[PDB]
Formats: structure tokens, sequence, C-alpha cells
């Protein structure tokens, strides 16, 4: 409760309005695989659609609460149709951007004063503080389509490198492959699957997103960024991991590595190795510029 | 096998498409309950507004013999 | 051990691939959007109904008057 008159007295007079948020762990559990770190540096960012587009980036500090007397609230406290976005980390590995929504805002703020109401990114109850001194469908899916459009450019650049090499293979990194079988030359089984699971993953957080977003020439040169989601969707898969190889060792791993030129390694099971081109418009560039930076 | 491609564009199309049917169709449903929520209380915040007046024409009509 | 790699690779085909089917109908909407007119027809009906009983009301008032 706090951190709103903190607010009020510091950027609450650099910034004009205010809706204060209180959010349940549960839905906490949306993001954070596995963790319960407390949430500081938590980043809160506007975003709206179909007009034009910006963030405003602030941070409200979280802390866990007894304090409401009912007991279905115990837990952690911080034009309609768009977004806002919190960005969440700690000292460790963990990184989550979570979407609040408003109609949900306006209507909750309607009277410990606090109302229950419905996320529609990722659906959980979350809780609404109200303090004494106090076209629908197109609006989501963009941040969605953009990215999946890249995803499209990308397969279909691969697949101009392979029309370039006669439609083959070549092994770029020296794995061993597993056993020389006879039942291996089936291995058009493995990538199609590649274009399978690259046109179904999109997500903000990809490695040739921060691939665009490059602070130095030589550093990133000299750095790779890459991820892989496993096959055929057994579990979570793994974004933004740095080369400051083993994946194409193991199975299980369809390795994609993008360097900060835009340039982009598919890598199968047994180290065959397909070079892709990136495609990225000014407009595109805004856009990554914006929210990553 | 550059036949295979193709096969693999279609099927994930198919996928993708049927995760838009699903999301649009759970977000519908979610937020018309929200709105039907709405319209309740829309319809007893102006009910409100009808017995305050009610009893403001019985309070008041209590008064008319002590205007007379 | 590459067997055992193909092994929980073949299952894993199975289950994996068994997870593709989804479904969607229509119907459901088109009953949705006659429920409201419907409903819309009934308020209008009982909104009539209490707007002749308060314009007899009134005529009760005048009528009842000339009995004192």
């Amino acid at each position: 409760m706090d951190v709103h008159i903190d607010n009020q007295v510091l950027s609450g007079l650099g910034t004009p309005l205010l809706v204060h948020l209180f959010v349940p762990d549960t839905v906490m559990a949306e993001l954070c695989p596995n963790r319960v770190p407390n949430c500081e540096g938590a980043w809160c960012q506007t975003l709206f659609s179909d007009r034009t587009g910006l963030t405003r980036v602030c941070r409200v500090f979280a802390a866990r609460g007894m304090l409401p007397g009912r007991p279905s609230h115990r837990g952690t406290f911080t034009n309609p149709f768009h977004v806002a976005a919190l960005r969440f980390y700690d000292e460790g590995g963990l990184v989550g951007e979570l979407q609040i929504y408003y109609l949900s805002l306006f209507e909750g703020a309607k009277r410990a004063l606090v109302r229950g109401i419905a996320h529609i990114f990722s659906p959980h109850a979350l809780y609404v503080v109200t303090y004494p001194e106090l076209s629908i469908l197109g609006a989501p899916e963009r941040e969605f389509r953009f990215l999946i459009s890249v995803a499209l450019r990308i397969s279909a650049s691969f697949r101009e490198k392979l029309a370039m090499q006669a439609w083959t293979a070549q092994q770029e990194i020296p794995v061993v492959i597993p056993t020389s079988y006879s039942r291996i030359y089936k291995n058009s089984d493995l990538i199609r699957e590649a274009f399978f699971t690259v046109q179904t993953r999109v997500s903000w957080e990809s490695c040739w997103v921060k691939a665009t977003i490059s602070n130095a020439p030589k550093t990133p040169d000299a750095c790779l960024w890459i991820d892989s989601h496993p096959l055929y969707e057994e579990g979570a898969s793994a974004w933004g991991k740095v080369i400051d190889v083993a994946l194409g060792t193991d199975g299980h791993c369809v390795h994609l590595a993008t360097t900060s030129d835009g340039q982009a390694f598919l890598v199968l099971p047994g180290g065959f190795v397909i070079k892709g081109q990136l495609a990225l418009t000014p407009e595109e560039r805004g856009y990554i510029l914006a929210r990553h930076g | 096998s550059p036949e295979a491609l193709e096969l693999a564009e279609r099927e994930a199309e198919r996928a993708r498409s049927e995760r838009w049917d699903r999301c649009a169709q759970v977000l519908k449903n979610r937020l018309l309950r929200v709105e039907l929520d709405g319209i309740m209380r829309d319809h007893l915040a102006r009910a409100e507004e009808i017995r305050q007046d009610l009893d403001a024409v019985v309070a008041f009509s209590d008064g008319l013999e002590s205007m007379q």
C-alpha cells in the first residue's frame, strides 16, 4: 500500500493517472516457473492498439500481504481494448512479461476496498484496490501475427538456401552421428517437424528478437544468441540463451542460432546445419526497438 | 526432399488456425460473461435511482399536508 | 544409447501427434443471438404493463378525490 503514495509523491507527479492493481500468486504462476521471488524490479508499461504505439516504463514495488481482512486476498501486492505489460526479473535467470487489460479495470474500479476481475490473456482472477483519493478482436492479436510473419519469412529463406545447394544437406558442426543406421535416411521426418514447430512457436522473447537489439558492433558480432525448443512438444522451450556444440550432439533438439546481423542457423540432431536469412523492414525495427529497448 | 516441405506448411497452417479458433471462442465466452455481469449491475444501478426517487415522492408527500 | 532414444521418440510421436485434433461449432452463436431478442421482447412487455398501471393510478387518484 505504501507504494501508491510513494509513486504519488515521486512518479505520480511525473505521470498523470494511476490504477493501483494487486496480483495473486496464482496469477504469478503463469509467468514464473518453479519460483516465488519478490517482485521489486517489475516494470509496468502501456501498449495501445490500432491508433499509435508507445510504452512508459515504471516500477511499482510488490510485497506479499496479510493486510486483507478477507482470507481470499492473501498474497502479493503491486479507448479501453489495450494492453499493459509487466516485465519481471531478479538477480538470477528469470524474465517474465505479464499482460493486464482494460475493461477489467474500469468496471473493477466500482464501489479494504477490493474487487475481483478476470484476465483475458492468461485467465485467472485478480483483485483491484480503489483508494479514497481516487474494434475488439484485432487488438490482442498483433504481437502474435507480426512475429509469426517473421517466422514464415525465415522459414521461406531456409528453403531458398536449400534451393542454393541442390536440396540435400551439409554438416557444419563436428558431431558424430549416433550410429550408422540404415533406417536413418528417413530424416525427412525430422525437417518437416522443424516447419511444424517454428511456425507454431511465437513469443515476444525469441532469439532473433534479441539478435535485432544490439548494444555494440563488436561483441554481438563475436556472440551468438540461441534457442532450442524440443521436437514435437514434450516440454518447456528455452529462449534467449547466450553463447559467450553440445546441442547438436544430444537428440530432441532442433537448435536455432541467430547472429546479430540477422543470420540464422537451423541445426538438426546429427549436426546438419542450414543457414537462413532475415528480412526486417524499418517498421519492424521500430516495433522491436520500441518494446525490447 | 522438397515435396514434404509443403506438407509441413499445410499441417502448420491447420494448427495455427485452430489456435485462433480456440482462443477466440474462449475470450468471447469469458468477456460475454463479464458483460452479463455488467448489464446486471447496470439495471440494478438505475433501479437504485428508481427506488430513491420513489422514496422521495413518498417522503415529500408526507409533507404535503404540512405544505397545504 | 540410440535404441531408447528412438523408442522415446516413437511413443512421443504417438501421443504428441494424438494431441492435434480440435473442434468448433457455429449454431451456439445464433441461438445465443436469438435469446437476447426474446428477453428484450419480454422486458418490453413487462415495461408496457407497468406503464399502463402507472398511468391508471393517476386516474384513480383523480377519481377517488370525489368521494371525500
